[PDB]
């Protein structure tokens, strides 16, 4: 190109990743109850983490599309509906669970003709800004003189779940395959830190293995080129 | 490479052994290939794109002792050259004279443009051996440390990691 | 200095002598190209072994130079060439060294050869005494300087004093000099370089025992000229 | 052209071609010493040998003047090299001689060589294949030239016919026509020099049977630029 | 000589999404045309045939375009 | 058509031998029949259309050896008439007059025009033999060529190759 307005930020970032498939098989033991949640976890994907580590705070709007289809690669005629729990509603445990019925989640009637329908949903998150690791106790008090187990744990954190359901009483007679696409739109860094050169061993806890490794060890000896 | 030496890696010395000789050879700009350049936080911006094109410069900044005195000469070499052979070989090309005094005076200077290995390398060579006095310790440290010019761009983005 | 990208600092708070303060003139009788782009890099000739037995060094201009560097390699398409010369002596020394070093130049200095026995019969220099290239050699006899001139007449040609007390370089601009302005380049020799110290190196045990010492040259007026031939 | 002690009659009264009518401009991109005093002098070609039999001759620019000329003596110092060309064609003939010479000039002229076999399968231009120095070579075929491209599609680009009746030399000038302002010297092939004849040679018994056909050049923006690696 | 590991554009990836092999065979066609054309660079429009695409080789054969005319007399 | 005098095709002689007599016929100027025309670029062209109309002209440029002098006749014949039979039924139709001294100064007169084979053809007659004295050679050689005007025009595009 030769505009500089192809080559911003939005273009670099803008990019619709893959971040995990829905297994609900027609028989598992996973989700025999024929419905199942997803927490939305931005640490589980190494690349997508391993973006998201250059910085610490940031705020961006999100917006989620469900891809479904099955291990054939063909549809079928059974009626589906995305619906979103919010964090304060509890996760729905059983399938007459009252959380299916959270009146503030409209519901839009379609056909697997038509394409994947596109939901947005903003920042809701209470802090101004994303923290998986919390440094510090949640306990605000003198209370130390038992087994603090707060230590890096966060009842406050979670940003809710999706609830993928098949609607109707029949149970579903094919299998299905679940896929979904990520990516940034508004980015703004407001504290940063050191992008990570030494692998994870642990998604919630910053912990290393006991023996480190060189990133790079081509250059045999300093004469050489 | 072993676990045993790579308390060492961050800093390096220099030996008043040598003399007249060569330290070592600062290997191409090369954002993308994997070395040093990779360890730093460009050559870790740099690598998830393609292409990169521009003029380098390399400071040092003197850490030697007190009454140390001498002279030490910077050369680059243009691209498409080899390695010069020996010191006189460097000296004959372009060179720039550093002072022990004056820390910050370095400045990029190219060799020639043309109008038309791949790409050169800068190399230092040893014009005076390292002299200290009766009492004085007879090594020292120095610290190299590279920056990104205005003229540094890239035209397309992809998403490409090799780690992990 | 900042011309281009090159980028140094040197001291300008010093002696800064100039021979009789006059800058060569063009000629304008009858009887019978100046690139500086990869040819201005400063030039930084190797360093010589600074040390209590060392005795000195000479150096003959341009016979040294003719074929040895760029300066060399530029000029052995030009039958001919005129440049100004840029002295750069420099002293590095702790607080426990001692010393003084007398450096000088003098126009036209023949040079002498070993020549014994009761009758005087001396034959022509070779190719190697001549100019012995980048290799050198050290004066056996300094106190008349293996060429049957004493140190104690140097003094009567231009000269300066070198205290490394004060000063930490010394920077000489020598214009050129000659007599006759359309003059031969490979046979003439104009003038040499010739360091005698007069205080001998001294230091305590435990320091270093040589002296890094840097000699550096950049042509102030490039003109090659001359005709192809 | 009185310029120095350079003194020639050339024939201004000619067809002057200029390539689009456009010299060449300067780049201010960031992707990153004219001696002109005993390089200036006309060079002339060694002359070629126009008989009846002659095929033609073709040369690489500026592949045969990396080194075989002043011009490639200087320009191994320098990595890269621009300027523009100066053709210099002449017909010396009598009032008893025929003939009709085609000269052009193709940017980005590429070479093929000899394949047969039902099987294609191709080996890589050997050294004298791909430069065969100063010595040359005819062409076998010039009705595709050696190279698959028939003389019938030449024209397409800009072309001038001689035609030797009137005039007795044509100057061409071409400026420096390329896509990239930045690119390689040694590497990239700029264009080529191709002659071939359209009506041959043609004269009664008792004249010369060779005509010395002249090719002279001369840098019109001499430009080395570049640096030292 | 003749190669450039750096002029490749890309290149496309269709692919049966799902986990369960797809059970229908399938034909894809692709339309091209070009929209915005200029011309910096004239070439001489190629006459004879090429043997090869990664090389501009010919054969040792060379043909005419046409003889269709037996003589310049008869029209 | 043999590959053994494939050289020679570029250009044609004219022999004095002929006295009299007639030299060639120019082709119709159709760029879409085969012949001359495909070979030339405009006719590459033009293969890729269906419809050309137009009035054509053909230059011709004198290279005789320098003594040698004579008048040469072109006449052109308007379509639908047939080849004329002698030279003089080509003088008694549209004629010009071309001298060896003057180069350029032929153009494109018009015969008739009409209130309404499929189109004529130009032709050239030797009216006078080529003529050399004692020494000079008798043969020579000719250059034709061909150039489109502003009337030369398209109205409908198809993609229609027959080549390969």
């Amino acid at each position: 190109s030769h505009s500089t307005a192809e080559t911003t930020l939005d273009s670099f970032f803008s990019r619709a990743g893959l971040v995990g498939e829905i297994d609900l098989p027609l028989e598992g033991t996973t989700n025999p109850n024929g419905y199942a949640n997803w927490d939305i976890d931005i640490t589980g994907y190494a690349q997508m983490r391993r973006k998201v580590e250059l910085f610490t705070y940031m705020r961006f709007d999100a917006e989620f599309t469900f891809v479904a289809c099955t291990p054939t690669g063909q549809v079928v005629p059974q009626l589906l509906q995305y619906m979103f729990v919010p964090p304060g509603a509890p996760e729905p445990d059983s399938r007459e669970s009252l959380a299916w019925q959270t009146a503030t989640n409209p519901s839009v009637f379609v056909k697997l003709s038509d394409p994947p329908a596109q939901v947005s949903v903003p920042f809701m998150s209470p802090a101004s800004a994303y923290q998986w690791f919390y440094d510090g106790y949640p306990t605000f008090g003198e209370h130390k003189q038992e087994k603090d187990l707060e230590y890096g744990a966060c009842p406050n954190n979670m940003m809710g779940t999706f609830s993928v359901r098949t609607v109707g009483t029949s149970k579903s007679k094919y299998p299905l395959v679940i896929r979904i696409y990520m990516r940034m739109k508004h980015v703004r860094a407001w504290i940063p830190r050191p992008m990570r050169n030494q692998n994870y061993l642990f998604k919630a806890n910053p912990n290393y293995a006991g023996n480190f490794i060189k990133p790079t060890g081509a250059s045999r000896t300093a004469i050489t080129t | 490479t072993n676990a045993t030496s790579l308390m060492e890696r961050l800093r390096f010395p220099v030996s008043a052994q040598a003399g007249k000789g060569e330290l070592c050879a600062v290997f191409r700009a090369d954002p993308g290939r994997s070395g040093p350049w990779q360890s730093t936080l460009l050559g870790q911006l740099c690598g998830y794109y393609t292409q990169w094109s521009g003029s380098l410069e390399v400071t040092f900044m003197f850490t030697g002792s007190f009454m140390a005195t001498g002279k030490m000469l910077i050369a680059y070499t243009p691209p498409g050259g080899p390695l010069p052979k020996d010191r006189a070989t460097a000296m004959l090309g372009t060179h720039v004279i550093w002072d022990f005094g004056l820390q910050s005076s370095v400045t990029l200077v190219i060799p020639w443009i043309s109008n038309t290995y791949t790409t050169g390398l800068v190399s230092i060579w040893y014009q005076t051996n390292y002299v200290v006095p009766i009492g004085a310790p007879n090594t020292a440290y120095i610290i190299a440390l590279a920056a990104a010019q205005k003229n540094f761009t890239m035209q397309l983005c992809k998403d490409a990691s090799d780690i992990l | 200095l900042t011309i281009g990208n090159s980028t140094i600092t040197t001291q300008e708070a010093a002696n800064i002598i100039v021979g009789y303060g006059e800058w060569p003139s063009y000629c304008s009788d009858s009887d019978a190209t100046r690139p500086d782009v990869s040819v201005n890099r400063f030039y930084t000739l190797d360093t010589k072994l600074w040390e209590k037995s060392s005795k000195g060094w000479y150096w003959k201009f341009p016979d040294v130079l003719t074929e040895t560097g760029v300066f060399g390699q530029n000029a052995q398409f030009h039958y001919l060439y005129r440049s100004g010369f840029c002295i750069h002596v420099q002293c590095n020394a702790s607080k426990f060294h001692q010393g003084a070093l007398l450096v000088a130049v003098l126009p036209e200095y023949v040079i002498g050869t070993v020549a014994g026995g009761t009758g005087t019969e001396d034959s022509h220099p070779p190719y190697k005494q001549t100019q012995p290239g980048a290799d050198g050699f050290e004066l056996q006899h300094p106190y008349v300087l293996d060429a049957g001139i004493p140190i104690s007449q140097l003094t009567v040609c231009p000269h300066q004093w070198i205290n490394l007390r004060t000063n930490n370089c010394a920077t000489i601009i020598v214009p050129y000099i000659n007599a006759l302005p359309f003059d031969s380049a490979l046979n003439h020799c104009n003038f040499g370089l010739l360091v005698v110290p007069i205080s001998p190196l001294d230091y305590d045990q435990g320091a270093t025992p040589v002296i890094p010492i840097t000699i550096t040259l950049a042509p102030m007026c490039s003109e090659f000229a001359g005709l192809r031939q």
